[PDB]
RNA sequence: GGAUAGUGGCCUACCAUGGUUUCAACGGGUAACGGGGAAUAAGGGUUCGAUUCCGGAGAGGGAGCCUGAGAAACGGCUACCA
RNA sequence: UUUGGUUCUAUUUUGUUGGUUUCUAGGACCAUCGUAAUGAUUAAUAGGGACGGUCGGGGGCAUCAGUAUUCAAUUGUCAGAGGUGAAAUUCUUGGAUUUAUUGAAGACUAACUACUGCGAAAGCAUUUGCCAAGGACGUUUUCAUUAAUCAAGAACGAAAGUUAGGGGAUCGAAGAUGAUCAGAUACCGUCGUAGUCUUAACCAUAAACUAUGCCGACUAGGGAUCGGGUGGUGUUUUUUUAAUGACCCACUCGGCACCUUACGAGAAAUCAAAGUCUUUGGGUUCUGGGGGGAGUAUGGUCGCAAGGCUGAAACUUAAAGGAAUUG
RNA sequence: UCUAAGGGUCGGAACGAUCAACUU
């Protein structure tokens, strides 16, 4: 019934318990997307290693800091006066920030589609 | 309906003389054999031509009434003797 | 979307209306009140 | 009728007519399905005959 | 299953008579298996019904109630009330009765 | 039956493919011909008209009104011919949008008419 | 088809039942002229609008007109009500 | 690629014009032949239905059983039987109060009964049977998106209360009287109307409770009572025996109703959520915005009625209100 | 003074062949 906060909201519902990490939703190429540019930045372990019926492609050990929560979000505007405002999002601007947004091109990250002057979705936010 | 009584005696009555009026008229089963084609002319009387046979139809409903216990308790008795 | 409630509410018409800064207006009785609880005295006052 | 089919004779001529019409063209464009049982079956049997007369070995021996 | 559901495959192969005319002449004709004579169905068409085959040779198993329904048995719906199942089929109209 | 074309499951196997084999099996079986053979007898027949997901909901639910029918005290009767009925409805819809016709079946004589065959 | 400076139910006739609506028709309310923009905004917002500038509409109410390139006119007539 | 499939539109030259039927391809059309992995996401710890096992104080309808209640016919005798704080009102040489056979009537389902089973909810405990249902389990059976919550609209909805008939045991509004009080229209007797039961029809309210919306997640331990798996051991079926069988024990899982203790939540109390998120965040239905004035005024609708449903404003006050802690 | 609507028998969407009238 909404496969994103479903997992991103396990992790989240994780870390603050401690641990290493646990199962989750199926897979989504969205879910297996953020649980990328979380990775890629840095906070989660490694996205794992499961095959379903849709419960295929990974579980994902925990590590680090990563807190707390990756952000859930569920409405999705950008760009210009956005994206740096839904930036208030974030835990504080001195660095720290991390605003996962969806980008027209790219499920990108809050500077990963700052890039190519990119915008659209607003997808989540994590630490 | 009533009406047929116009407005006329007031309600209460009206009311009644319409729940054994819709029932005085068009029953409805075979006490003989066949569909429905009985009645009741008048009181008592009731018969019915998918026979051309006449019942001894109760009152303003020619359906016996208590004769529902009677159904059971008359021929009911008759259990007794052989059983 | 969705939605108005209550708290204050448009409709008005009051008693001096003109949420005047005063009413002019002629000075019928001299009516000297008197205190409520607690308190205690003729509260003068003017219809 | 009994209702009322009607409203001027007029009309009863009409939706006799017309209604028949319409109606024998619905058969008259039902006949699709000759045209889908024809132009299918054809080539039904024309895959089956043309998988015979493309490997028509074992037919002239068998037995 | 229960006669009032053997009849139900029996209208799907064997000879349905639909009668009360042709109840007598699916008899006397001479194929009448069983008869089905509704309750309802008078005493006397009921009574000759039987002398009818009861001298030809055919078991008739007495209906079970309604005519108006006896049809509905078998379909129909209009109130029929005396078959002669006359050919076989995939029921056990050999063991409708012992 | 096709919700019971798989009594099979039981005297032959295996859920069932056969009709394409992928995490397939190890048995005997003798391919498309070995399904098709004898699971095309199957119900002793065949089948199509429309349309078992619903040919039984609207069965169930039919005879399921019978007692209501003549009972007609059972309030905890009708408390579910409305539910196995909204249901009954429930499905058509995706035929309505799909399976059944545009109307009728889709509609049906639904409450009411025991069908049909 | 009639009018229009000219589209068009604008108006005529003839013919057909249509068109809107809970995604809010219709109707009711506005101490309602609209928009510039005004006020107090961390942000998000509340609240305001007839001083100027655009666009509208009216010179007591209400119609109808002559004049003309242009007006249903205010600082022009005509009648009604006032 | 292919007159066979027709069927157009008008261009180019014919000198010019127009009109022609030849082409002549250029659309679209049915056919024909030929090309190519020649066409169908998974089977959601989503939902629907199949199936088979079963469980249950689930629902309807019939019918069984029982004890008592109060009442009778005949009883046995004999001097009080009531009735509370203590009395009284009453019953009573009328046969009561106390027993004696028997039958009569309608309620009602004791005891077992709990740590709870079943139901959407209200609510559901005697017997047997007939009628149609329901979850959980068991498989991957069958489908493949069908779904999730819902203003509108609707089905059921305790008790009283209305309509009409049936009866009418018990208790028992009104109503009487008996005590009691300064005062008793009560609270304590005792009669007793209605009602209590019933069938066809209304009424749609309740502390209608778990005062806690529905759906899905995730967050932590143990015990105990319902279907499925295994070891089976434990004692008996099945008997000359085994085994099996029946209960039954132990480890599991499912889903149930509940209990006992951390992080985390709260104003507290408490909370397995009332948990998660700085102070979004998974989707939705709903209601609240100081007390009163009030669920009143008016309007419209529903109803037979009682009433239900919808529902203000004037004015009037600064506290009313939760939890906790002490007197 | 005009316009329009509304029917019966015989012969194949037929025509009218024919017949007769009220009334809106």
């Amino acid at each position: 019934s909404s496969v994103l906060a479903d997992a991103l909201n396990a992790i989240n519902n994780a870390e603050k318990t401690g641990k290493r990490q646990v199962l989750i939703r199926p897979s989504s190429k969205v879910i297996i997307k953020f649980l990328q540019v979380m990775q890629k930045h840095g906070y989660i372990g490694e996205f794992e290693y499961i095959d379903d019926h849709r419960s295929g492609k990974i579980v994902v050990q925990l590590n680090g800091r990563l807190n707390k929560c990756g952000v859930i979000s569920p409405r999705f505007n950008v760009k210009i006066g956005d994206i740096e405002k839904w930036t208030a999002n974030l835990l504080p601007a001195r660095q720290f920030g991390y605003v996962i947004l969806t980008t027209s091109a790219g499920i990108m990250d809050h500077e990963e589609a700052r890039r190519k002057h990119v915008s659209g979705k607003i997808l989540g936010f994590v630490y | 309906i009533t009406g047929k009584y116009g407005v006329r005696y007031g309600s209460s009555l009206r009311r009644q003389v319409k729940k054994l009026e819709i029932q005085q008229h068009a029953r409805y089963d075979c006490s003989f054999c066949g569909k429905k084609t009985v009645k009741r002319g008048a009181a008592g009387i009731w018969t019915c031509s998918c026979c051309k046979k006449t019942v001894a139809g109760g009152a303003y409903t020619v359906s016996t009434a208590a004769a529902a216990t009677v159904r059971s308790t008359i021929r009911r008795l008759r259990e007794m003797v052989e059983a | 979307n969705n939605y108005k409630k209550r708290l204050l509410g448009t409709a008005f018409k009051s008693s001096p209306f003109g949420g005047s800064s005063h009413a002019k207006g002629i000075v019928l009785e001299k009516l000297g009140i008197e205190s409520k609880q607690p308190n205690s005295a003729i509260r003068k006052c003017v219809r | 009728s009994k209702g009322n089919a009607f409203k001027h004779k007029r009309a009863l001529v009409e939706h006799i007519i017309q209604a028949k019409a319409d109606a024998q063209r619905e058969k008259a464009l039902n006949e699709e399905a000759e045209a889908r049982r024809l132009k299918n079956r054809a080539a039904r049997d024309r895959r089956a005959q043309r998988v015979a007369e493309k490997r028509d070995a074992l037919l002239k021996e068998d037995a | 299953e229960s006669i009032n559901q053997k009849l139900a495959l029996v209208i799907k192969s064997g000879k349905y008579t639909l009668g009360y005319k042709s109840t007598v002449k699916s008899l006397r004709q001479g194929k009448s298996k069983l008869i089905i004579i509704a309750a309802n169905t008078p005493v006397l068409r009921k009574s000759e019904l039987e002398y009818y085959a009861m001298l030809s040779k055919t078991k008739v198993y007495y209906f079970q109630g309604g005519n108006n329904e006896l049809g509905t048995a078998v379909g129909k719906l209009f109130r029929v009330g005396v078959v002669s199942i006359l050919e076989a089929g995939d029921s056990d109209i050999l063991t409708t009765l012992a | 039956e096709q919700i019971v074309k798989y009594a099979r499951k039981g005297l032959t196997p295996s859920q069932i493919g056969v009709l394409l084999r992928d995490a397939h099996g190890v048995t005997q079986a003798r391919v498309i011909t070995g399904n098709k053979i004898m699971r095309i007898l199957k119900s002793n027949g065949l089948a199509p008209e429309i349309p078992e997901d619903l040919y039984y909901l609207i069965k169930k639910a039919v005879s399921v009104r019978k007692h209501l029918e003549r009972n007609r005290k059972d309030k905890d009767a009708k408390f579910r011919l409305i539910l196995i009925e909204s249901r009954i409805h429930r499905l058509a819809r995706y035929y309505r949008t799909v399976a059944v016709l545009p109307p009728n079946w889709k509609y049906e004589s639904a409450t009411a008419s025991a069908l049909v065959n």
